[PDB]
RNA sequence: UAAAGUUGCUGCAGUUAAAAAGCUCGUAGUUGGAUCUUGGGAGCGGGCGGGCGGUCCGCCGCGAGGCGAGCCACCGCCCGUCCCCGCCUCUCGGCCGAAGCGUUUACUUUGAAAAAAUUAGAGUGUUCAAAGCAGGCCGCCUGGAUACCGCAGCUAGGAAUAAU
């Protein structure tokens, strides 16, 4: 990764899962990348501005990506509290 | 009870698979180029750098301030300067392990009759 | 060497032995003990030669009159010789050697500019 | 029936972190188990966790970031020397880089890395990287 | 968005890289008036 | 070369300019000539092994061609597939199209004391196919691959300079003895060191980027 | 002997491949749940890291001292780190070195004693080497080191984990 003299090694850094932190590594075939949209808090529309959410392909062949894209999008302000 | 000394070792390491095709060509690619006999020539210089790199990867598991790591590794280093094959500035243990086995065959007297213009 | 430390001596010898075009100086060392003979190549001819008077510095200047680039070398008393900088587009080809040391003056005075 | 409480503990701890799990629930609770959780807490593998007391053996909750590969434990406590540690360090973790060996020394429980810098050897508990 | 799709085409961070540049180059310009002052100063001391 | 996939019209176009972005969204490789376009002079295969497979029909044996195929590019890039077909060069042209088609990165770290270039596998990481598990080791600086010919083939090839090698089970089968160790090098990218904590910023996808270029 | 993870303590296997007693009870053996001082400042020194004043080059004023270029080298300081001790036993011998003793052991870390030869290993051009203990400079100088030696015994520091 990082050797004495400062430098990065390595070939690329992978993303890691948003629910579980795992490495999607290059062959993860069901991962996705999703992005959510914002809206403007006067009128409700969309305005350029994104929620990008990335969950491995073995959360997703559990059943568990929906209760962890409602969970993500819980903590950061577009579902309500109730 | 003689006045003897039998004390003796052999000084090269027969290969354990013996028609693998490419360690036939760059060991003889080796023979061809530096002006050797025959195969032992050339298992005896990798006998005494893989007896050199056993020193060095046996001293590498040490805490670094332990005092046979700090003695033995200035004299190893100080024996591979001195006869030429790591040079003056990269004294370090590392630097053991990054020697080549063409080191050795250029510091003998043959190559080095060869390089010094002494011969044809 | 203008002290009469060192004598290095210039060929146009190349190989006969091998294609490469590459000369030699057989570098003694006569006020040091029992006369070691060191050599230093380069991939290219010189066209002059400087040695320092009473300086630990030597001054190199290899190649054609559109080529001819110096490198400044500094040989220790004891050791080996070294080469510490080559200009690429150079044409200084003509070194004044002043008897104050540390300086040099170099020239690419001969018959074009 | 149950021996070696830190084992069946720590096999609770890889069972549910290897299905991405983000709580467990361990019981009984040692006090061997809060310094070793103590152990992986400090080097940033686990995070918080909490040590529910009823007056009996208690249970504790650990929080879990999955940053952990594997837990494990080394039963029977082999006692392990200043020399043997680094025959144990070479079996045992994945790389010279990275990983830890858990053991139980005359200062207290702590890692391989402290105990060569303390001076000191003892039993081993497990290891976790 | 036109402005942001312009920016990144071209491409305040590359007028901030450009002013690091010029403090950069004027840095190295004033080191010079050291050196040149003291190349003078070699050949005073010298004489 | 007329592209077909979303990901072709974004490579035969400067578009996607290094593999690794390819790589590090997942987007999956269909066609081949993009290993062609960006790997280019680097690429050298060795053919592993030929072998007659026979199925019985009251036609006599129909026999087989079954090829494997190694390739790379020696500091990240290893790939190996396998195509059966009928004649002999059919088997090997597929192989060689399939092995392009599997090209993952290696990543390749260090030994203990890390100066300057990584040289092994970072840490000790096993595959397994079939019944045979190939587990890989780091290794010191200079020690060679020391392994059996057939992962030799697949560690030289992927830039791995020096590795200790364990291998359990029936390994005289070939497939998956490769594939075994083609599934313990492509796990390097998978393995969570603790280098890899740093929290990852997520940057826009070739598609998400390019699609103003891509509708025309 | 390695290959033999085909003797497996590390490191094998038992549904069908060779393979788990017909079934419980049971002494030796082997293993055995949690629980009893955890806390919290503080400074001493030895290093760790940053910074500061000085040693440092061009210039100000004769000059003190510094100003711009620092931390490449050396000296001390300012604040945070990895080790150390302290507030929080008693008989009494020249503001206590000395000394009456406290449940045991297992564990660990130091220290003693451990035949040389061989084995790792330092020095040294037997013409290199295997060896050898020699040798070196124009009367003189200098080697003939060191480490490991498991278990049991002996010793003083530690008191997590384990039995009583």
């Amino acid at each position: 990764m990082q050797n004495d003299a400062g430098e990065f090694v390595d070939l690329y850094v992978p993303r890691k899962c948003s629910a579980s932190n795992r490495i999607i590594g290059a062959k993860d075939h069901a991962s996705i990348q999703m992005n959510v949209a914002e809206v403007d808090k006067v009128t409700g529309r969309f305005n350029g501005q994104f929620k990008t959410y990335a969950i491995c392909g073995a959360i997703r062949r559990m059943g568990e990506s929906d209760d962890s894209i409602l969970r993500l999008a819980k903590a950061d302000g577009i579902v309500s509290k109730n | 009870p003689v006045a003897r000394s039998w004390v003796c070792r052999k000084t090269y390491v027969t290969p354990r698979r013996p028609f693998e095709k490419s360690r036939l060509d760059q060991e003889l690619k080796l023979i061809g180029e530096y002006g050797l006999r025959n195969k032992r020539e050339v298992w005896r210089v990798k006998f005494t750098l893989a007896k050199i790199r056993k020193a060095a990867r046996e001293l590498l598991t040490l805490d670094e301030k332990d005092p046979r790591r700090l003695f033995e590794g200035n004299a190893l280093l100080r024996r591979l300067v001195r006869i030429g094959v790591l040079d003056e500035g990269k004294m370090k243990l590392d630097y053991i392990l990054g020697l080549k086995i063409e080191d050795f065959l250029e510091r003998r007297l043959q190559t080095q009759v060869f390089k010094l213009g002494l011969a044809k | 060497q203008k002290n009469g430390d060192y004598l290095c001596v210039k060929v146009d010898r190349t190989p006969k032995g091998t294609q490469g075009v590459v000369t030699n100086f057989e570098i003694f060392r006569m006020r040091e003990k029992q006369v070691p003979v060191d050599v230093v190549e380069m991939k290219e001819t010189i066209i002059a030669f400087a040695w320092e008077p009473n300086g630990s510095k030597f001054a190199v200047l290899h190649g054609e009159a559109p080529r001819i680039s110096v490198s400044f070398y500094h040989v220790k008393n004891n050791g080996k010789i070294e080469l510490i900088k080559m200009f690429d587009k150079q044409q200084a080809n003509t070194i004044f050697w002043s008897p104050q040391g540390q300086f040099v003056v170099l020239a690419g005075l001969r018959s074009m500019n | 029936v149950r021996m070696n409480v830190l084992a069946d503990a720590l096999k609770s701890i890889n069972n549910a972190e290897k299905r991405g799990k983000r709580q467990v629930l361990i019981r009984p609770c040692s006090k061997v188990i809060v310094r070793f959780l103590t152990v992986m807490m400090k080097h940033g593998y686990i995070g918080e966790f909490e040590i529910i007391d009823d007056h009996r053996a208690g249970k504790i909750v650990v929080n879990l970031t999955g940053r952990l590969n594997k837990c494990g434990v080394i039963s029977p406590r082999f006692d392990v020397q200043l020399k043997d540690l680094e025959k144990w360090q070479n079996n045992l973790l994945p790389s010279r880089q990275f990983g830890f060996i858990v053991l139980t020394t005359s200062a207290g429980i702590m890692d391989h890395e402290e105990a060569r810098r303390k001076h000191t050897g003892g039993k081993i508990l497990g290891f976790f990287f | 968005q036109i402005k942001k799709k312009t920016v990144r085409e071209r491409l305040q961070i590359k007028k901030t890289e450009l002013g690091a540049k010029a403090f950069k180059d004027i840095d190295i310009e004033d080191l010079e008036e050291l050196d040149p002052d003291f190349i003078m100063a070699k050949q005073v001391e010298q004489l | 070369w007329m592209p077909v996939t979303k990901l072709g019209r974004l490579v035969k176009d400067m578009k996607i300019k290094s593999l690794e972005e390819i790589y590090l969204f997942s987007l999956p490789i269909k066609e081949s000539e993009i290993i062609d376009f960006f790997l280019g002079a680097s690429l050298k295969d060795e053919v592993l092994k030929i072998m007659p497979v026979q199925k019985q029909t009251r036609a006599g044996q129909r026999t087989r061609f079954k090829a494997f195929v190694a390739i790379g590019d020696y500091n990240g890039h290893v790939g190996l597939g396998v195509k059966c077909s009928k004649e002999v060069a059919t088997a090997i042209r597929g192989a060689i199209i399939l092995a392009k088609l599997s090209i993952v990165p290696v990543r390749r770290g260090y030994w203990g004391n890390k100066i300057g270039k990584p040289h092994t596998v970072p840490c000790k990481v096993t595959g397994r196919c079939g019944s045979v598990l190939v587990r890989l080791i780091p290794a010191p600086r200079g020690t060679g691959i020391v392994s059996a010919p057939v992962p030799k083939k697949l560690l030289m090839m992927a830039g791995i300079d020096d590795c200790y090698t364990s291998a359990r089970g029936c390994t005289a089968t070939l497939g998956n003895f490769a594939k075994a160790t083609f599934d313990a090098i492509s796990k390097t990218y998978s393995y969570l060191t603790p280098d890899l904590w740093k929290e990852t910023v997520f940057t826009k996808s070739p598609y998400q980027e390019f699609t103003d270029h891509l509708v025309k």
